[PDB]
């Protein structure tokens, strides 16, 4: 992924 | 501070942990070494920016492509920003200078996707009782994202299973951060006696792999 955990 | 951590880790990866007759693995945990600091989420806009993250204490910050960093204070004005050699320099939203208004504004605007987007990781965890860090440098992998901060600490959050490793040189200690959000903080001594689960000692040992390559680095 590009990005942490979403919600 | 890498040296300790990478020699911590290469003495438990050498007790084969896992191995025990009786693995007493909560023998080993130490309430009192619970970090400070830990990244609590990060946007990897790399092909144009650069690195954005928050911290646990809700401050923000941006490594930029040209290895520059800007650091906002969780009291959403105070800013500190640090140059490729590491001069540090304190300024505000509020009274800052022209030639960081990109740079301000590439920090809001990761700031504003992070709390519109992304969970804050241990938003449970109190974290102990500190000088503000930056991140000093990271990269990612194919499972998992690796951020070195400038307090000495490593974070290695793995993508698949979303456990997370916070190791600190200064404690001798590891954190764990398991699947269910359940976090664990270690004597890396302790861990050596009385040994781990298989799942946690996979992730040391690939921890020992990072921490070499983040020394190889510098």
């Amino acid at each position: 992924p590009i990005s942490s955990t979403p919600l | 501070h890498l040296s300790d951590m990478l020699q911590q880790l290469h003495s438990v990866n050498a007790s084969k942990p896992s191995e025990r007759g009786l693995v007493r693995q909560e023998e080993a945990e130490d309430p009192a070494c619970i970090p400070i600091f830990w990244v609590s989420k990060w946007v990897d806009y790399s092909d144009k920016y650069g690195l954005g993250y928050q911290l646990c204490d809700n401050s923000v910050g941006v490594l930029f492509n040209d290895s520059t960093r800007l650091i906002l204070y969780n009291d959403g004005d105070s800013l500190q920003y640090i140059e490729r050699d590491g001069t540090e320099s304190y300024l505000t939203v509020s009274s800052h200078p022209n030639s960081l208004m990109k740079k301000i504004t590439l920090l809001k605007y990761f700031r504003n996707y992070m709390s519109e987007h992304l969970l804050k990781a241990g938003a449970n965890i109190t974290p102990r009782e500190a000088r503000l860090p930056y991140l000093r440098t990271w990269f990612r992998t194919r499972s998992a994202i690796i951020l070195h901060l400038s307090n000495g600490s490593v974070q290695i959050n793995f993508f698949q299973d979303h456990t997370k490793l916070i190791l600190c040189p200064l404690m001798a200690a590891v954190t764990y951060i398991d699947e269910k959000r359940d976090f664990r903080t270690y004597r890396l001594s302790l861990l050596e006696e009385y040994g781990c689960c298989k799942e946690l000692a996979s992730r040391l040992r690939y921890a020992r792999t990072m921490v070499d390559k983040l020394l190889s680095s510098r």
